[PDB]
């Protein structure tokens, strides 16, 4: 048996080879972003945006973020789902940004996904697994984002439940904003001190 | 074969999340443990790239800037193979690299080295591994790039690459380095890993045999991800 | 101190006219021995070579053909001592240094490697010893040569030197490596050395303490040449 | 005690580093080159010239040559000669050249050295010292260029009576000639095969 | 796959061609280098012979050329595996092999030996490799043959094959010899070979387990040939 | 990565396996031979003799020789080319033939080579790839040889061109005569000495 | 000669600033990365003290307090050399010294130690080295010291001191023990450093032929400072 | 190359060798002391006091403290200083001092340091460069002390700037006040926690 | 520098005074132990001889000595330094040498072993150390010498050599050998010596870089006189 090759950090140009375009470099025709809506996919579109926080408080302006879904009727967009039901044609289910060099500010243009079947016949919370990559960090923090309109699925969600400190278990949860006639969860991570976001090793 | 969960990710074989050699970590770690959670459909999918979106020259450092003329530099070729921790090969993997240019220098705004810059080189490609998990690039040898940690530190001549594969929990980021370059042993960042042997692990070996005559020499680099368990009993995936 | 001739070069201290190894060497070697003689004025005196008629960038390979910019490549700055075999310092030698550039291209006519010329690097300096015998250059490091020796052949990085001292016995051209390379040991030109220990004579040591931060790596380099004995009884010389 | 430094040939593109000018390089402001005669240098001017013939036949022209003797009197413009007599104060003594990349000549303007003073108060017949640098040619190779019009010093000269096999002691001859109303000395060096130059290990 | 030039023949892994120990060979070396030059489709294309041709003794010495009884000797089995450099199998290749008979004795009109002759024995057979490049013969072990070199030389048992495969760059000539056999630390024509490693690559190993009962004995030979790199890039061979 | 396995002498009686016929040996009844012209292959015939002279100007008597050669528009039998085109069916391209233990002549009967592409979109004039093995020659000799008639594709010739002493290249270069009817190309080799043949590393 | 920045601290020569096995610097410790400057003139420069300004016995710690009598203790002299870390002699570099008396009992008011006090014995001597970098100070042995790290811990026997030369970036302030004594495999302070050789760099060796015959005993003890780089191309310094 | 001496605390009683005056030993006549002040130095007095915080926000009474400045113009007494300017000849620019055993405050007497310049040609704002020593400090400290009143200068400081987290760059700061007719600048140095000092590996 | 007295001789780096191995040595050996002696003036001081008194050929036995033509034997020189324990040179110190000739005859009247006297040859030569320590003579290598200690005893071929320096106290009388010489290991004189270490540092050593073609050969022999430590606090030499 052989062991899995060791990790080490994005690196403080991580964009060059993640988004070239955010680098200035245009070299590809066809980019990978931040938008998985497309035309003909299914369910009510919404807007994921947040920051990163270091230790002091202060967000990353360097930091990398990608995200994996499911679609609106909770089917993974991947040979790997066993659910035998059929997923939006139009839905790659996944998708990378990078905070702004000035502001720090990230976000996603997705859809709300669906319930997701959770181990030994339970139901999972509607929720996103989001990763992060940055000069800084050694090994990609995973971490989950749950909805605030959806107490009543996270309260019975497994994963949220394996988080003995309940008081933790907030940090995964986004809170739902309507800017105009579009619904916006704002979710800010925290990566070392108080209200520290929860990381898991999945 | 019904599958079941991957591996669990052996955190000996890893750097540690805190590491004070490497300055910027301190402030980027978090202070709680992780949390370990059992697999479920969302740790075991990932999502597929199809190759139609890749242009011809995706994986050519060498020619997909060129602009004028060539990149100045040291051409190389690197090809390998991508397993998962049983030796079993990872098809249609997204493979994504980037590195600094033969001076050392990003082509990057927040990068001011005074390394010059090749108008000729942009310094990032990507592929999808075949069925048998291999895959193969061309680019410039980069050289090693100084920067601050402490004042004099030196990061040896590196390439960053990235992969997405069939499991979530397969996600992977990390760097390779060229056999031989005396950086290695005083670098912070490959200091992190604990032991050596994972160290060596992340070094391209030259493979002289591969090398193109009157043209680019050749290294060998493999990736090894992590694996999934199969089933033979209660399948509680689901 | 009245001074005699020079100790007697240590044949098995260097390659052999021919070897079969290294084929251009084949023709352009002589078949009969070389025949030794006593020493005289002519081969222990030499020319003079006054510090006037050398420019301020003579010894600065990566600013003295700079013509719209900085040549691309590896910054790196090399430095060292030239003594005897007695470990007495050679003042005001002429060294002399030319190589290719970061691509392995040299700025020669004769060169028609693919590797990309670099229109602000011209590849040559050179610069006289000081009274400590300390000599000290800065310029791109160079990338390995592809060859036609066998088909694949591919020298090491290497940078080509010419020292021209006090005596014309001492006249000596070579070529020194960068630790680390791993071409070094593939080498048939290098291999035509007799002994290891005089193969790693030729190898530069990297000198991390006189790094200069943000800006250049440093090599260490030490050249020995050929060195005078004393006489204290007849003086046969003349 | 150290060893002396590895030899190592000089290597096809020799030019680049000792003939700059002969590569299209203008780097340096002050070119060495095979003139070796100044204004008012002393002594009668002479041309120097030949080819260098590999084991084939065939002349190398990627070939490098220098040469080193005294003035006039005998006198070497370097502080090593203790001869007490003052030098020639325009005449650096030596020279470098390359073959002509087309048809292989190479040739120097130099000066017919003066006798020099030989081992045990003997006297030197009148040579220029000579060495020779190129692809294939792994050590430097010294020889000695001795003209024919001295005829009579040669036959005392102690480095040539010191070679046993007299037949290759007229290698190091050079023949005098006469352009117009300049001399000139032609003396080609073969490293291989029959009248095969002598090299010296000095 | 789209196929690139043969990888270079390693000229250290070979015997020299001037070898004083091999007498004969002072007078049949060339005096000049080899020429290295780049593959074209001449040097990477090769025969196909039909297995039609082919007898079904070919492989069989001990019966191809009995007449009115067996060969006298020691009934052997010889099968191994021809590879090439990369470890591909190399199929359907033309593999012929001959010898001298248990005497030591050659069918040939030039050996005086006195030796005695096998009416029943002729010393020479060939086959195709298959799929999986394994190929197999039977023969009588020959016996070690005097010869003249120095008065008393002795040949240790052995083999001679010959192999014409994919490439003509392939095209090898070679002998192998018995594991145990004394006479191999001896044998001049063996020690032409300058490592001790490849010396042992012509030595066919016992394998017991493939003896048949009150029969034949049987080893194990595998041959390696030189391989072909694919291309990725630029293909110039044509 | 393995080594290959290592080259050894083809022995004095290399006969015995590679030519049985010539060596008295009738146990196969199909022989490998030295005529490669089939009742309807194509192109001109012709006969390709000569000797091969050790370093004492002695022919070899124990000499063993095969060729490699394209059809008459310069296609391969080989699955190996990939020119496109279609091959003459009835030629196997190769032959193999040993010295006359008498006089020491070699010959084949086969057809003239048509051109083939070089490297790099060149054309290679018309040759035919030749080997020799025998006692004292520890590893196969590759050598090729051209036609005196072809002087024009001769002189474009990438092969011939990459030889740098021109000398050497016209060892390479079969004569063309005309016994009665037919065209003979005489092709000496020599091993060693002066004017030795030219041999290649492929 | 034109100096440049001073080498880079390798700061894994050093102890780091959080050491649990040390208590009190668990408290005295900063959580964030110290941050690493380029040197200015700032860095590289640091005050004069003149000669005059020294007593006769300022580095004679056996008599510059002795009162009635002299001090109760195994009289020693100890010398050594400065050096930078490229082996240059440090000129007229203060060095102040300081130690608890023959008891292991400080002349300070926050030691309670039963230890005895010396009415003879003050702990505390300077002086400036000479052009060769050499110091020299005559004091009395000091006995280990009890203290409250863990309840029963004890330092070794040692002698404080601190250096001020020629540049702020030199400056530093460490402890030097005797060869031979036991305590210093158990000490938690000498354990916060790293390297085992580092350990013994601060390890006064006993010097036997330097001892004064039926007076007194003899150590020598090297310091090492941080050293200049010479600039020979552009000088930012300024 | 040799290794530096490695560094080891100062240890508990750090002023017995450092001053001895404060541990009551009275061994040497001249005494260094935190008076940078002599009678004709040039320059606006100044006081410059404060205390030194642990990890639990207590004052450290047993620390040591030393600066190093340049005089009013700018200039160090230091021979190293190459500016080529005169400096004040009544300046030692270096002083020290100790922690007050009860209350934990300490103070310097000094002048008002001038601007001194940076590299490639910048200026650095005026400041103080100050280290600590004490028992459970590893290696003395290495810090900044900048003066509030030199606003402008400071947002132009190279070092200040070098410091990514904008937040930490006021720790450096010290504030002027004026007790009487005197000018005092306050300047507490926190080792740890919250607003903890910045320190520099020089 | 205040000099104080020369540091203690170590008895164990010298012969005893009783060495039954060597008979002679039985009689002539103090029965009572060397009474040790604190140093005076007397002990500190020594006498200084002018160069004006040295002839040109006192330092050359080849030619000091020659009559009617050169002495028969082997032509060195030999040469080295005089240091004192501490490294220091060891100026203008007084050296004489004197030995056998070629055949191990010493011309003496008490000799009359059977070896040959050489008419030619005195055996006896003297000179100064330079100010860097250095000595040089020329000589006739000495043949063995047969004594009566057992009856068929032989010493190796020797130089006896005699210093008279700075000090009384470094008054110095002994003997070197020469390298390879087969009679060392089992010379009772030289075994009287304890260690091993001190038996090696009376050997010269052949210096072949050193030799002077078609003329002499060269030993190297280095030589270790007692040193003064310096004084820097009380001076009671006086
Ligand atoms: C690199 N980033
Ligand atoms: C770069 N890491
Ligand atoms: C990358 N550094
Ligand atoms: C250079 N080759
Ligand atoms: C390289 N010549
Ligand atoms: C290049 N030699
Ligand atoms: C076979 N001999
Ligand atoms: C065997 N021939
Ligand atoms: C048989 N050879
Ligand atoms: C100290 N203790
Ligand atoms: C100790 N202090
Ligand atoms: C004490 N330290
Ligand atoms: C001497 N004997
Ligand atoms: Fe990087
Ligand atoms: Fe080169
Ligand atoms: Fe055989
Ligand atoms: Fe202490």
């Amino acid at each position: 048996e052989l062991k899995e090759t060791p990790s080490q950090t994005g690196g403080p140009y991580v964009h060059i080879g993640l988004l070239p375009k955010q680098a200035n470099i245009e070299v590809f025709e066809h980019n990978l972003d931040n938008n998985l809506v497309q035309d003909n996919t299914q369910g009510q579109r919404i807007r994921l945006e947040g920051q990163v926080f270091d230790g002091l408080g202060l967000p990353l302006r360097d930091v990398l973020i990608e995200i994996w879904q499911a679609d609106t009727n909770g089917v993974y967009p991947s040979q790997a789902d066993t659910q035998g039901k059929q997923v939006d044609p139009n839905f790659l289910g996944w998708g990378r940004t990078g905070a702004d060099f000035g502001t720090g500010f990230w976000s996603f243009n997705t859809i709300k996904p669906g319930a997701v079947p959770g181990r030994k016949g339970s139901t999972q919370a509607p929720h996103i697994s989001l990763i992060i990559f940055a000069r800084g960090i050694n090994i990609g923090l995973h971490t989950r984002v749950y909805f605030d309109d959806e107490a009543e699925a996270n309260a019975k969600d497994p994963v949220l439940n394996s988080i003995e400190w309940a008081t933790r278990r907030q940090t995964l949860v986004a809170k739902r904003e309507e800017r105009d006639g579009e619904v916006v969860y704002r979710f800010d991570i925290r990566i070392q001190g108080e209200n520290e976001t929860v990381f898991f090793d999945i | 074969i019904i599958w079941g969960a991957y591996a669990q990710r052996n955190t000996e074989d890893h750097p540690p999340a805190y590491a004070p050699g490497y300055k910027t970590s301190v402030l980027r770690s978090p202070k709680n443990a992780l949390i370990s959670i059992a697999e479920t459909l969302s740790e075991v999918t990932a999502p597929h790239f199809s190759a139609d979106k890749f242009g011809p020259k995706d994986n050519d450092l060498i020619l997909n800037y060129a602009k004028d003329g060539l990149p100045i530099g040291e051409r190389v070729i690197v090809h390998g193979y991508v397993r998962d921790q049983f030796g079993r090969p990872v098809k249609n993997a997204l493979v994504e690299v980037w590195q600094a240019n033969a001076s050392g220098r990003y082509r990057h705004p927040n990068d001011q080295y005074i390394g010059a810059m090749d108008p000729n080189f942009g310094g990032c490609g990507r592929m999808l591994t075949d069925d048998n998990g291999y895959y193969v690039f061309r680019t410039i040898k980069p050289g090693p790039y100084p920067w601050r940690n402490r004042i004099n530190e030196w990061r040896p001549a590196h390439i960053h690459f990235s992969l997405i594969a069939d499991g979530w929990a397969q996600r992977l980021i990390s760097q390779f380095y060229f056999e031989g370059d005396t950086l290695i042993d005083s670098c912070p960042i490959l200091k992190t890993i604990p032991s050596e042997q994972q160290r060596r692990a992340l070094i391209a070996l030259e493979d002289k045999s591969n090398f193109i005559e009157a043209d680019s020499r050749c290294y060998r680099f493999d990736i090894t991800l992590r694996g999934r368990r199969a089933t033979y009993f209660e399948n509680d995936l689901t």
